[PDB]
């Protein structure tokens, strides 16, 4: 992923506008292969125009050159790019919302699974190590980056995600689907096992932890269903061809004609067509934009960064349920105990900008 | 009058019985002791829930403490045989009906579920169907029953046979508290009746396919002694415990087969019956724990009881040694029931010598071996 929005916290003079220098994750990265090779086309056939085609020849090449231009349509192709792209992003959104991410489980194991002792601490760590298991299988599944970080089910083990008695669990089910699901499973026993064994102290508590356990299997499943079922490939053609049969047009119907002909509207030669160029940039970019998002697990530099997700997310769960259970700072009267307003002060930089009257409703200036 | 035990407070015990027990199992082994009618049990704890009968260790006790042993080599094993759920400590923890071993892994003399468990899979396909009821006394601790009066007797008999009333039924709390804990341990309990003496009762079990017959009412009889040791009061499956105008308690045992159940298998059930009228001494020997001594003081032909000495069998005849049911008669299928076996009698006695004479159709006064 690539973050922006420092940059862009203000609407400044030459806010975006600074944003066309960056490189990392921008439109230049993506294109300038394509960039290139439509120049080396446009070029190639300019040069062949001046030089190697015939007198007779070159009547005929600024014909096709005119008819070329006449069907070059630059706006339904912008319609099919809008809500293409607008369709990708919508899904690569819902796919972020999608990622395994344990901070509920963690609240809520913390919360409900007691014990100071050896095995509510087995417990706390290996309810959260599950969710982390599923996580990382469901990843590797989806992700090209987990993938080469866990090629096989013994990186998993060695990465402490999963255990050689696990291990033998897992391969011994006669399953031939994903079973990224297994830990789930596992989970919802552990959960049981702990409940019937009074680690968690009531009903609703464990009702509790099972809701949060399916909210987060629903988000694994959702992943698979998202990377199962792609964008229908159809519709991915259609606006391809749509960009593609645009840009063939303007191959050729923006090639600079003679001007001793005196044809109207082609009466100049700038042996460059950067007005193309720039729509290139336009319409090639608006399409690299989907092409970037349509799979947002791979190695793109705007794609999510799934192995730092798997890190943090196991690094703050095992913190939050092993060295913070029932650890806190006892109970003592706050800076405001005695204030009748809970109000917090200002620095220098912000109290100028700030203290302005309270926003009460539109109707209390009449 | 009650023991020492039943009036230590119950709301104690309870209270440490509330406390959650943790991640730890307890399994309670049950074994029959020397004299082949006593039980046995001790208590071990596991790491956790056994989900069969196979997870549980073999285990072991002194048998010259049982009856069942003497001298250097008393050591015997406790092999696991059948797994209840336990009523008295609740989920997850488990009873374990085992049988006895000797030191040289040779079965004790008192297991008889060794054989008779060889004797069930030789005839499995024909799929041998028990049921038996047991009938029982309650007794204070004094030897005297349950709710009598202090060295008398209650009015005669006639009033308490399935009675209710303060008068009429002397200790249903031990009969509920029993069904509900068979039916919670997963035992094979078709009901309860209270008998025609007072404190005399009747609980049914089955009906049981080969082995669990012997498994099913062991472990219920187990549950029971367990049971009246809360109400500190005795069960003596004696056959005959008052002299007398006293009803004796009997294990009547009903048998069918695949064949016996299908239509038209009264003619299977009449050749049972006739191969059963040649060896009446050979099961009344089987049908007690002592050889049918205990049974002869029961089996006097007069309290709805048949003549030891002498074998019958009939459709509905309450006094005969073998009793075809009326229904059973008239639909020409299902079961009949022998009445010859005592109250203390081992279920897996009684089975293998059923199983023995009316389906192997054995003869002579000893067992065959190996068949
Ligand atoms: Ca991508
Ligand atoms: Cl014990
Ligand atoms: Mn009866
Ligand atoms: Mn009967």
């Amino acid at each position: 992923t690539v973050t922006y929005t420092a940059r862009v916290a203000k609407a400044r003079f030459g806010g975006f506008s600074k944003l066309l220098l960056l490189w990392r994750g921008s439109i230049y990265k993506l294109l300038w292969r394509e960039l290139l090779c439509f120049l080396g086309l446009f070029m190639a056939l300019s040069a062949a125009y001046r030089f190697v085609l015939t007198e007779e020849q070159k009547r005929y090449f600024e014909k096709l050159v005119l008819y070329c231009d006449r069907y070059a349509s630059l706006i339904p192709v912008s319609f099919v790019l809008g809500f293409y792209v607008t369709l990708v992003v919508h899904r690569w959104w819902n796919q972020y919302l999608s990622m395994p991410l344990t901070d509920a489980l963690m609240c809520v194991v913390v919360g409900t699974v007691h014990g100071h002792d050896e095995r509510g601490r087995l417990y706390r760590r290996t309810l959260m190590r599950y969710a982390g298991l599923s996580g990382v299988l469901i990843l590797r599944s989806v992700s090209t980056a987990v993938f080469k970080r866990f090629p096989t089910i013994d990186h998993v083990v060695e990465a402490g995600f999963m255990t050689r008695e696990e291990r033998k669990k897992f391969e011994n089910l006669n399953s031939s689907y994903n079973k990224y699901w297994v830990p789930c499973v596992w989970f919802c026993n552990l959960a049981a096992q702990a409940r019937r064994e009074g680690r968690i102290r009531d009903n609703g508590a464990f009702k509790l932890l099972l809701e949060e356990l399916n909210v987060f299997r629903s988000k694994c499943g959702m992943l698979f269903h998202y990377d199962w079922i792609s964008v229908p490939l159809v519709y991915t053609q259609v606006v391809t061809i749509a960009v593609y049969s645009y840009f063939l047009a303007c191959l050729i119907g923006r090639q600079f004609l003679d001007p001793a002909q005196g044809y109207k509207d082609h009466d100049l030669d700038l042996c460059v067509p950067i007005f193309t160029l720039l729509q290139f940039f336009f319409y090639a970019g608006w399409l690299k934009v989907a092409e970037q998002l349509i799979n947002p697990f791979g190695e793109d530099d705007d794609d999510f960064e799934t192995n730092f997700l798997i890190d943090r997310c196991f690094q703050v769960s095992m913190l939050a349920v092993d060295e913070m259970y029932d650890d806190l700072a006892m109970l003592e009267k706050d800076l405001y105990w005695d204030a009748a307003e809970a109000r917090a002060p200002y620095t220098a930089a912000t109290a100028f900008l700030m203290q302005q009257p309270s926003f009460q409703g539109s109707t209390f200036d009449i | 009058a009650t023991s020492a035990s039943s009036h230590l407070n119950k709301g104690i015990k309870q209270v440490y019985m509330a406390l959650p027990q943790g991640d730890k199992v307890q399994a309670m082994y049950i074994w029959i002791d020397g004299t082949g009618e006593g039980l046995r049990c001790k208590t071990r704890t596991l790491d956790s829930e056994p989900k069969c009968i196979e997870e549980l260790p073999e285990w072991n006790f002194d048998g010259s403490s049982t009856f069942q042993s003497e001298g250097s080599n008393s050591d015997m094993y406790l092999v696991p045989a059948a797994m209840f759920r336990d009523p008295f400590r609740k989920d997850p923890n488990k009873l374990v009906f085992c049988e006895v071993f000797k030191y040289n892994r040779k079965p004790a003399e008192t297991n008889l579920r060794h054989t008779c468990k060889r004797i069930m899979d030789m005839v499995s396909n024909q799929r041998p169907w028990f049921g038996m009821e047991q009938e029982y006394t309650l007794m204070g601790t004094d030897g005297h029953p349950f709710g009598w009066p202090s060295n008398g007797f209650p009015g005669p008999q006639g009033p308490y046979y399935c009675g209710v009333g303060a008068d009429k039924a002397y200790g249903r709390d031990i009969v509920e508290a029993h069904y509900r804990a068979c039916l919670y341990a997963g035992i094979k309990i078709g009901g309860t009746n209270a008998e025609v003496m007072p404190a005399q009762w009747e609980f049914q079990i089955g009906p049981c396919e080969g082995i669990d017959m012997g498994d099913h009412l062991w472990v219920a009889r187990f549950i029971l002694h367990r049971v009246c040791e809360d109400f500190g009061v005795i069960a003596t499956f004696d056959p005959k415990p008052i002299p007398g105008n006293w009803n004796g308690a009997g294990c009547h045992t009903n048998f069918s087969t695949k064949a016996m159940r299908e239509e038209n298998g009264l003619k299977y059930i009449e050749e049972a019956i006739e191969k059963l009228s040649k060896r009446h001494q050979y099961h009344i020997r089987a049908y007690d724990p002592k050889g049918g001594l205990d049974n002869a003081r029961r089996l006097t032909g007069f309290h709805e009881t048949s003549n030891i000495n002498d074998f019958s069998a009939g459709v509905a005849n309450r006094g005969a040694s073998i009793r075809i049911p009326r229904t059973v008669g008239q639909e020409k299928k299902g079961y009949f029931e022998d009445r010859r076996p005592s109250a203390n009698c081992d279920p897996f006695a009684v089975t293998e010598a059923l199983i023995r004479t009316c389906l192997l159709n054995e003869t002579g006064d000893e067992p065959f071996q190996y068949k």
